């Protein structure tokens, strides 16, 4: 972490914005965005995880404040019935969001404006994991900026005093 | 033959702006007729030039100079002879994302200047009861940059008002989008409308190849001989000024070189101090041309 | 039967223009009946006329040709008896990009010859206060190549001004765009408007196919018995000139073969010095055509 | 170095700026456009490393004087919020650039008009490098020209030269 | 060779025409469409060769006297800044091309009408040959046609004098 004092942070992390949502919403059933070693321990019997992970799609505006994404939503379970429930209540608490909030331990809270939908749901067929039940979709979250101000000035100065 | 030559496909000074920073000012503020400060040769900008902010990046500024005829012919004239213009109406309309005092004042066509805020932050932007026909002051400057010398242009006009507001979309896509456009009118204590300038360090080394007054062929240095002491004196220092054939001054650009630094030593600004008392000769050349003075250093 | 003969589909001299430079000039030049010399057989320009720059590549130049007719009839007429045509009006509209002293003069009607640049390059252009119609001199001017002989065709207009101006996009992804449409006029002292007109050494080759004139079918050398001295005199050296059927010189592609060089030696340019007294013997030939000379040689 | 004195130079290779600018904003971390040995030869604890490889897409016009490419961003370390936060600052110091002028060790500054987005952050999964958190993006970056003039006069004299 | 005689060439061959003007350029510099032997014998140190590949793209009209090509242009050095340099020379002598002879050593002076830019350049990975730098763009050229009449005459009395 020696990253200039100046600057803070540009964007929100969306994800870190899910998963921790998530996980405060039923602190039960663990969720990430990594595959941690201790779930991958037990297979036959597993406790229930939401994957968010980020795919290409969508355009940002620096100027409108306005960011996008195409989010994947992936869940795990031992039984088909219990994915499906999973990713039923998921896309509830998902595509209803027209202007939530949401806070982070960081501090700031975020706003998320709109999550769309892409592709249904897709039942993966079982490849290296057999027992576990996996169902893959998409959705199109469009989430503000925290802070869209402008850098021009210090890398002006800093380019200044490096050549002139 | 060089059908090349005869071509002239110079490609090399046709400038593309690239920031649009529209200034507005009120009816009060008196019009500026340049905007360079003919005292250093960089960009000055009076009083009350207030920007706009920020304007729409993938679309961009539309400027549009509509133009109207007349064709007159009443004895059988297979041509209409003597070709008559009325009409040179110039509209342009630029998208808006901030909401400041000037855009609000511009997209309401009000005076807020008697409103205050509330104790709680609250405020109303209220409509004219009749609708006030207020002119503004638009400044239209672009840039382009070329090493450390850049372009500046821009469009002078002293005389603008709203012509029409297009509809806005405030959805959930994008932001509100204010992209007004404004009709420019002629005004009276200056006798123009619209007018284009062209301005910066670099315009100064393509203005000969632009065709604009004369071609650079001739240069020399201002001052002849002239005497600085040695002490620190009431003309100790000096200053130079290289004048070409074409009535502009080259001093921010050319180098000048002493070949005698022990009597006086000139850098890049035409200071001449004098080390020690004696003549020196000194050499200024931009790319091509070569220029010799003589100056002489005294106690 | 043969019907690629009667469709005549020869699809060889159909030239595309490639370089569209539009050639500008000021009332006060007379304007040139042709665009090639007649005494070398190149392109030879008078002057005041100057290149406007570059026109738009993706798009180009598109010349329009409006015509405007009108029908009579009054006494019960299935159809239009003496159609006859009122308006043949020309336009063209060509994108620009440099912004060079023609440019700025064509698009804003003015003379920007009294202005000068400031000591720090500041300049103004100045919209009349009211607006002249100056009248331009136009050359449109393409160009083909075949091999060495190349094609020349332009556009010759001794009278035109401005139309309409479109409105132009100054946003971040073109450099500024100036596209005026212009409406060509009618000259008095010329009686032309529009006239098309084909030049070049290239032309030479298909005029005749062209069913210009009369087809090549003879040929002749026009000095029949030339006399040059062996020593430096007067007429040391002679110059030859091949004249065909068509009333059209054929030296410059025409090569002549001498079959006694110990004589007289003719080189492609035509030249006729000598090298020894005698008599000599010269073949003309261009691809199916063989004329022959008869060169006498005396001190 | 044996190319003709007449010709200096066409464009601006705007990925040696980029990688420059990054250099000289922070030299505590490298950042460059190759994989030296020295940073291969260490993977569990690796200095962050900004990467820009040049990409298709986006056309160029010499009369203009506009150039574009689809320059990616990809930014290599050894914690997935590291990586999320320096592809952070990557998009604060390169989305809000719009007319800016940055100076070479050649001599001369370059100038750059708009730095577009394409494609979000891509975390590609670990395959030969494993403890690495790595993340892609794309970026629509539109350069000037340095020069336009135009270099027709010299050939046509050197074919003139050479046959005629 | 064994062709009729009454027919000569139909087209100009653009690739052969830029190998030879490159080759006249900087003779000291070779320059091709083939890989020579002598080439592929060092690769440590390699001399800097431009290599011309025909790509489908564009159509052609024999009555409007028009030809075009996806042309691209690859370069191979020894080193990325000369790659570069040398990419950047050859789009300096091919975009602002409009109108443009050279003449061959056959006999005939060809005319490039227009040369554009469909891809950017390409860095590719090293994959067979690890120290040569090799740098991948696409040209849209577009060049005349030396002869355009039909040979339907010919054809048609071959084809009468055969059968009846």
């Amino acid at each position: 972490v020696v990253l200039p004092d100046w600057y803070e942070e540009a964007f929100v992390n969306v994800e870190n914005l899910f998963i921790d949502m998530f996980t405060d919403l039923l602190p039960d059933y663990e969720s990430g965005c990594w595959a941690p070693d201790d779930w991958l321990a037990d297979e036959i019997e597993v406790k229930p995880t939401i994957w968010f992970f980020r795919l290409p799609g969508g355009r940002v505006d620096w100027d409108g404040r306005k960011d996008e994404c195409q989010l994947q939503v992936m869940v795990v379970t031992g039984s088909r019935d219990d994915s499906w429930r999973l990713m039923d209540f998921v896309r509830a608490m998902l595509l209803p969001m027209q202007g939530d909030k949401y806070k982070m331990a960081d501090g700031y809270t975020a706003q998320i404006r709109c999550a769309g939908e892409v592709a249904g749901p897709q039942l993966l067929t079982p490849g290296q994991r057999i027992d576990t039940r996996v169902v893959t979709a998409t959705f199109k979250v469009s989430v503000s900026m925290k802070s869209a101000k402008n850098y021009k000035q210090k890398l002006y100065e800093l380019w200044q005093a490096l050549r002139g | 033959t060089d059908f090349y030559t005869i071509k002239d496909a110079q490609a090399d000074l046709a400038i593309a702006p690239l920031n649009l920073t529209v200034l507005l000012a009120p009816y009060s503020t008196t019009p500026a007729t340049t905007l360079e400060s003919p005292t250093d040769g960089s960009l000055a900008i009076p009083p009350g030039y207030k920007s706009v902010g920020h304007f729409e990046k993938q679309a961009g500024l539309t400027l549009g100079n509509e133009f109207d005829s007349k064709d007159i012919e009443a004895y059988g004239e297979p041509e209409p002879i003597r070709t008559i213009i009325n009409k040179r109406t110039t509209t342009f309309d630029f998208a808006m994302y901030q909401n400041q005092r000037n855009v609000l004042e511009l997209i309401w066509t009000q005076d807020f200047s008697n409103i205050q805020p509330s104790e709680f932050g609250g405020i109303v932007l209220e409509a004219p009861k009749v609708p006030k026909n207020i002119y503004y002051r638009a400044i239209l400057v672009g840039m382009d940059d070329r090493n450390d010398r850049p372009i500046w242009l821009y469009w002078l006009m002293p005389k603008v008002k709203l012509d029409k507001l297009d509809n806005q979309t405030l959805n959930d896509d994008n932001v509100i989008e204010y992209k007004p456009t404004l009709k420019a009118f002629r005004d009276d204590v200056v006798g123009y409308s619209v007018a284009q300038g062209f301005a910066g360090p670099g315009w100064r080394d393509l203005v000969a190849t632009a065709g604009f007054g004369e071609a650079l062929t001739a240069l020399t240095i201002t001052p002849g001989s002239p005497t600085v002491t040695v002490a620190t004196g009431a003309s100790h220092t000096a200053q130079l000024l290289v004048e070409g054939d074409n009535g502009i001054n080259y001093t921010p650009d050319v180098v000048f070189t002493s070949s005698a630094p022990d009597k006086a030593s000139v850098s890049a600004a035409g200071l001449v101090t004098g080390v020690a008392a004696g003549s020196a000769t000194i050499t200024a050349t931009k790319g091509a041309l070569t220029a010799t003075a003589t100056v002489t250093v005294t106690a």
